[PDB]
């Protein structure tokens, strides 16, 4: 059983957010399930937008129910979200989650609990247009090199909106990596560096390729980084 | 909508304590009381529900028990795999609730950091700003101190930190600290330096260039 | 809704497994 969402990564204010996760394991007509949205707000907060169930019937939190509609999609075994006059207030990872329907005579009956999450998805809210990153190397050097190990990276700048992912030669590198968390600049833009060491004798016979993607403006960027001879 | 409340918001172990996460909430539950992992990188993880249900494939270390408006999940034997983060949700009213979170990460031997610096590339001095990068690798505990200094003037808000989570098995954090300049500025000046305090160094540790060479 | 009504139904279900 598996549960992917999707959905934009960044959502003009007053617009309406609609994600879709595709469940791949058993059908949402399944009836011994509910499914359900819950979403984290930068923060930590924990908060469930809503409920739904084969039949049709839904419940809503409070706090959104004027603006929220969930739905199964039975034909492609999909459940969708839509939440209108989204705000910056609704920037956040949103999960999709399924939820047991113990029957009445069940032994666990009337317990409610959400046994299976979905990776989630994030979904910033602002009017601020989208932009993509520049990528430029941190090339190794003396000064950069520990003993027998030398450290190298790549900086990922000026970007909008969160998230960017960064890769090491195409996945086959990741021993001791370290990609950091984004900072938000003065600009209002975001950047952040990702860095590898690796064992000095490497460089001159083995290339390191960065790859940075930033889905929210079709970026895909592949640096490469060269040794200094400081 | 019913209040919950987790204690200690954060903590730290040695692999091997017992650890126990109190919950209290607003109003009685009556054991309709839920625990979720959140660890970076896999999918929210339920583990109990109910007060005292394990859920199949959790680990029996982990054990739940309460009552009333106070529950508490307990770790017996914690190990590198548990290192995460905790959450409380009530089943028992309209609109479910969870906690605010209980943060368990590793106590470890110290570690000194390596220090390494990057000067800013060629094609960013062409963009028209240049950054440099202080790195500071694998080090514990995650207190450290990194000031910037240019022809000996220490520097004001030019600079930016960030700082990775724990590492899964070495336990340990490494820092960027990242300072932004003008190309102006940067062609203006010659040494640039980057100064590390850190418990388990004794002297702090300076890393600088020459610009240009 | 329906998922505090089983709350009740809990005890009902007491109720009549006693019996
Ligand atoms: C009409 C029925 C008469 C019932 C009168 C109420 C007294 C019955 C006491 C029964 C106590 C058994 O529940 P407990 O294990 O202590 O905790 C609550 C367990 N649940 C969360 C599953 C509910
Ligand atoms: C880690 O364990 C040592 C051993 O007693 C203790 O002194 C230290 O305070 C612990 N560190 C933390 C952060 O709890």
């Amino acid at each position: 059983v598996q549960l992917v969402e999707s959905g934009p990564g960044l959502v003009q204010p007053w617009g309406t957010l609609s994600l879709t996760c595709r469940v791949s394991g058993d059908s949402v007509s399944n009836d011994n399930y509910y499914w359900a949205w819950i979403r984290q707000t930068p923060g930590r907060e924990l908060q469930v937008i809503g409920t739904i169930y084969y039949s049709g019937t839904t419940y809503y939190n409070p706090s959104l129910r004027n603006r929220v509609t969930i739905s199964l999609d039975k034909s492609v075994n999909v459940v969708s979200l839509r939440l209108g006059s989204v705000s910056a207030a609704d920037t956040a990872q949103y999960y999709c989650v399924r939820m047991p329907s113990h029957g009445f005579w069940s032994t666990s009956f009337s317990y409610w609990y959400f046994d299976l999450w979905g990776r989630g998805h994030f979904v910033a809210v602002s009017w601020a247009s989208t932009k993509g990153p520049s990528v430029f190397p941190l090339a190794p050097s003396s000064k950069s090199t520990s003993g027998g190990t030398a450290a190298l990276g790549c900086l990922v700048k000026d970007y909008f909106p969160e998230p960017v992912t960064v890769s090491w030669n195409s996945g086959a590198l990741t021993s001791g990596v370290h990609t950091f968390p984004a900072v938000l600049q003065s600009s209002g833009l975001y950047s952040l560096s990702s860095v590898v060491t690796v064992p000095s004798s490497s460089l001159g016979t083995q290339t390191y390729i960065c790859n940075v993607d930033h889905k929210p403006s079709n970026t895909k960027v592949d640096k490469k980084v060269e040794p200094k001879s400081c | 909508d019913i209040q919950m409340t987790q204690s200690p918001s954060s903590l730290s172990a040695s692999v091997g304590d017992k650890v126990t996460i109190t919950c209290r909430a607003s109003q009685s539950v009556t054991k309709y009381l839920n625990w979720y992992q959140f660890k970076t990188g896999q999918a929210p993880r339920i583990l109990i529900y109910g007060t005292y249900t394990l859920l199949s494939g959790v680990s029996p270390r982990f054990s739940g028990a309460g009552s009333g408006s106070l529950y508490t999940l307990t770790i017996t034997n914690i190990q590198p795999e548990d290192f995460a983060t905790y959450y409380c949700q009530q089943a028992h009213s309209t609109p479910w609730t969870f906690g605010q979170g209980t943060h368990v990460a590793a106590n470890r031997t110290v570690a000194a950091p390596s220090v390494f610096i990057f000067p800013p590339s060629d094609e960013q001095l062409k963009s028209g700003t240049a950054s440099v990068v202080c790195l500071l690798n694998n080090f514990y505990p995650r207190e450290a101190k990194v000031q910037w200094k240019v022809d000996n003037a220490l520097q004001s808000g030019n600079s930016q930190e960030s700082v990775t989570e724990q590492d899964s098995k070495d336990s340990t954090y490494s820092l960027s600290s990242t300072l932004t300049l003008s190309k102006a500025d940067y062609e203006k000046h010659k040494v640039y330096a980057c100064e590390v305090t850190h418990q388990g160094l004794s002297s702090p540790v300076t890393k600088s260039f020459n610009r240009g060479g | 809704n329906w998922f505090d009504i089983t709350n009740w139904l809990w005890y009902i279900k007491l109720f009549i497994m006693i019996v």
